[PDB]
């Protein structure tokens, strides 16, 4: 709870390039044999984002700052990250908004935390019905003055271990429009081993929350109370820029391509 | 030529407004020039197709014996076994030149159909 | 004005307050179609003004010989051959070099 | 018909010719809103029944999904005080489609009833909180002067007067400490023309309106892509395709044609658009079908005469529409009404279209 | 505006109230004067040709 675990330590800021990461459906609209060009909240195309990673000696959970809007890049294998928590303070003082992921549906509980230095949940009893299922609590200690709860659509998740390199990849946008909070998800499986792949995939929408809480920063959930350890993870964080792309509709109403006019 | 156009100044303004079709009264005859622009731009663009294509009101046909010193004019001349009437140049013509005239007329923008077709077009050439 | 849908003003705005809204359609609207009608008239000089130097062409390139130079294309002109065009015509010249 | 080019050409003369008077468009026959089952309801009767409501940053909310709100228990007609109402009302939020509808609970002054507007300013609204641009009702409100109103001032409930910035729509400070107050900050501490954010009710029984303590209960609304599942407590109204209505699907009000589409939609898109950026096709909310959004046919009407000396014969024409209504000819200009088809071919004489020509003979 | 007649809108409305009203009149007069002198220097350029 209060105290981090042994294997946790501060990397160094290194930093990677995204090569078409950023791109995302901005409505509900179906297009066909169209070019549509639209201006948001976007990552940048041949930006530099945070490189970070964790394991069972290296494990790295900083604070990070939240203004402009964040990009989310997640390469698992077994499926580590179950989340992140947002705030502004993010402790007992204001709303905080968390992220459960049972790999089935996406609980968000916007409440008043009490939060725990090294936020964690036990996964413990794996000698029978294994399950991967979440069971203790380490991140907050109690729980009251909730404003805002939702549960997701449902989806599919594997959640057994594999050894390699990266396999699974769930790249999320998180972003505050008016006070509602717009998150697109996306999960393909690549071949990684560490850096990203050049490709080009486009997020579809996940989940609306109406909420209107100021988040001024945000902190990750990695899960796998000194004793306990994670697992093998790396995780990326972007940030959003109000910049116009050229968005390519095909017949079948996604994203073939992508053009950013403000780079070259 | 180029397409004919017609645009109704109450519908493309606005439409199915009882309100405003009478503010549209108070601002005079706008409708009037307006709308006989258009419409004389669509008969001098049909002006255009009759002082250019057909000359001439008497149809001339190919004799079947051909004996031209030889040319070869099947080319130029149209092909009988085509459902259309046209040439073998005519062809890449009417192919390389390129629904939006329905996307048009469903915002209140009216196309008028030309009065010379392309069979007609083509018994003048 | 507020928003280009009528409807949007009209549940808004007051009867008295809307028709200044709606008036900021109209005369904008107007404004774009009379500037639409300005371009096609400026345009509608340029096609007639092509129609003319077709009908000339064909008329002396086509149906008669034409000594002009540079009119029935470069060379010496014998014989000229229309050909249907979509929204225009084009002419199949056969010169002396 | 030939008076109606009599009045066009301002003339008694009609010479012989095709003259343009009106413009035909078919008008809506029926009304066609199609939405899945009943889910939920929207507690508008469930936060009337409170025994006090909170101050105007503390409002309560409850988040009922699916539009349709509860039309059962209706406590909007001449129950209250005073109600003073923006769009359509409780009773005619059934012909309206919204997402999610957000019951709040407030208790403000006399004075700031009237500065209660969608997403409009005012004192709550770019200090504590700011009503959303999607907000079509009615704000409902009752005269609380003779019971939560105390003499000398009524201090419990707070309110925050002034904040560093003017609010969003769908934006909340709940922080009563001590901030900017103008445009110049003072860094922290009250003073240097400054003054105390927060502030209290001095609601007091004696004076007049402005001074009363009215408890305000204001629907939140949202109007975005996001589907409703249910319009009204009578719903369908039995969809008929190939024919011009008054249509509003998945949020999208209008009127046109209802054809039947082959386009594949993504399950999280819910309508398309066209190159000029209008509604092309929607998608139905009830059960998986594509239908493909056009307006409503419509042209000009073409009068066909000849000269007003030599007959009064007229020819009705209709340009690029059918003619369903009903000599009635179908050509590639339109349906022609007035005229004889003859399979011979003679020199034009009025021109029509598409090589199609009209002349008065035998 | 008010009344197609200028003489309605000086007798009625006072100097600060009839600035209102008299712009309204002559801008509309200015657009229609202007789409005159327009279509005439279009139909200046057919009568030369």
């Amino acid at each position: 709870q209060c105290v981090n675990f042994t294997t946790r330590t501060q990397l160094p800021p290194a930093y990677t390039n995204s090569f078409t990461r950023g791109v995302y459906y901005p409505d509900k609209v179906f297009r066909s044999s169209v070019l549509h060009s639209t201006q948001d909240l976007f990552l940048p195309f041949f930006s530099n984002v945070t490189w970070f990673h964790a394991i069972h000696k290296r494990f790295a959970n900083p604070v990070l700052p939240f203004n402009d809007g964040v990009y989310f890049a997640s390469t698992e294998k077994s499926n580590i990250i179950r989340g992140w928590i947002f705030g502004t303070t993010l402790d007992s003082k204001t709303q905080s908004l968390l992220i459960v992921n049972n790999a089935t549906n996406v609980v968000i509980k916007v409440c008043e935390f009490q939060f725990c230095n090294d936020p964690f949940l036990g996964v413990y009893y794996h000698k029978n019905n294994k399950s991967w299922m979440e069971s203790e609590f380490r991140v907050y200690s109690s729980a009251n003055n909730c404003t805002f709860e939702y549960v997701s659509q449902p989806f599919l998740m594997d959640l057994e271990g594999k050894q390699g390199n990266f396999k699974n990849l769930r790249e999320f946008v998180f972003k505050n429009i008016d006070g509602y909070f717009k998150i697109y998800s996306k999960h393909t499986p690549i071949n990684l081993v560490r850096g990203l792949p050049q490709g080009f995939s486009a997020l579809e929408p996940l989940v609306d929350l109406p909420i209107g809480i100021n988040i001024t920063r945000f902190q990750t959930l990695h899960i796998s109370s000194s004793g306990w350890t994670a697992g093998a993870a790396a995780y990326y964080v972007g940030y959003l820029q109000p910049r116009t792309f050229l968005l390519k509709y095909n017949e079948n109403g996604t994203i073939t391509d992508a053009v950013d006019c403000a780079l070259d | 030529s180029m397409t004919k156009t017609s645009v109704d100044c109450t519908m493309y303004i606005c439409g199915d407004s009882t309100e405003c079709s009478n503010l549209l009264l108070q601002y005079g005859s706008f409708c009037t020039q307006l709308n006989r622009a258009l419409t004389g731009i669509a008969v001098e663009q049909d002006k255009n197709t009759q002082e250019v294509f057909a000359q001439v009101k008497q149809i001339y046909k190919t004799p079947p014996i051909k004996d031209f010193g030889g040319f070869n004019f099947s080319q130029i001349l149209p092909d009988p076994s085509k459902p259309s009437k046209r040439s073998f140049i005519e062809d890449l013509l009417f192919n390389k030149v390129t629904d939006l005239i329905c996307a048009q007329k469903f915002n209140g923008l009216t196309v008028l159909p030309p009065l010379l077709t392309d069979e007609m077009i083509a018994q003048y050439t | 004005a507020i928003s280009s849908v009528l409807n949007d003003i009209l549940s808004r705005l007051d009867p008295p307050e809307a028709e200044v809204q709606i008036d900021r359609l109209i005369t904008g609207r107007l404004q774009s179609l009379q500037t639409y009608v300005t371009q096609q008239l400026i345009r509608a000089a340029e096609i007639r003004a092509s129609a003319n130097l077709a009908a000339t062409k064909m008329s002396e390139c086509v149906l008669g010989q034409s000594k002009r130079v540079d009119f029935c294309g470069k060379g010496y002109h014998l014989m000229s051959f229309p050909q249907s065009a979509p929204h225009g015509v084009v002419f199949l010249h056969v010169t002396y070099v | 018909p030939l008076s109606e080019t009599k009045c066009t050409l301002k003339s008694f003369t009609v010479e012989k010719g095709i003259y343009q008077t009106s413009n035909f468009r078919v008008q809506p026959t029926e009304s066609i809103v199609r939405f899945p089952n009943i889910t939920n309801l929207c507690p508008f009767g469930e936060v009337f029944n409170a025994t006090r409501f909170a101050s105007v940053y503390a409002w309560n909310r409850k988040r009922i999904s699916n539009c349709v709100a509860d039309y059962s228990v209706l406590y909007n007609s001449a129950s209250f005080s005073t109600f003073k109402c923006y769009g359509v009302s409780p009773t005619k939020l059934n012909d309206l489609c919204f997402t999610n509808v957000y019951a709040d609970s407030f208790v403000i002054r006399g004075d700031e009833v009237r500065q209660i507007a969608p997403g409009q300013t005012g004192n709550i609204a770019d200090y504590n909180y700011k009503l959303p641009d999607d907000f079509t009702g009615c704000v409902i409100a009752w005269n609380s002067n003779n019971l939560d109103s105390k003499v000398g001032g009524n201090y419990n409930y707070l309110y925050r007067l002034f904040r560093k910035s003017n609010l969003k729509p769908f934006e909340r400070d709940i922080s009563t400490e001590i901030y900017q107050a103008g445009s110049t900050p003072c860094n922290g501490v009250k003073g240097f023309n400054c003054y105390f954010p927060l502030q209290s009710y001095g609601f007091q029984p004696t004076y007049g309106v402005g001074y009363q303590p009215y408890r305000v209960v204001v629907l939140s609304f949202e109007l975005l892509h996001a589907p409703a599942t249910v319009c009204g407590p009578k719903k369908s109204t039995n969809l008929v395709k190939n024919k011009c209505v008054n249509f509003n699907f998945n949020g999208l009000t209008g009127t046109g044609v209802l054809t039947e589409s082959n386009k594949k939609f993504l399950p999280f898109q819910q309508f398309g658009r066209d190159i000029a950026d209008t509604t092309d096709a929607v998608r139905d909310p009830q059960t998986l079908e594509i239908l493909d959004i056009t307006p409503c046919s419509f042209g000009g009407v073409s009068v066909i005469t000849p000269g007003t000396n030599t007959s009064n014969q007229v020819a009705v024409l209709y340009q690029g529409v059918n003619c369903t209504e009903v000599n009635v000819f179908q050509t590639r200009a339109g349906c022609l009404i007035g005229a004889e088809h003859v399979n011979n071919s003679y020199e034009c004489d009025i021109p029509i279209g598409a090589g199609i020509c009209a002349s008065y003979q035998t």
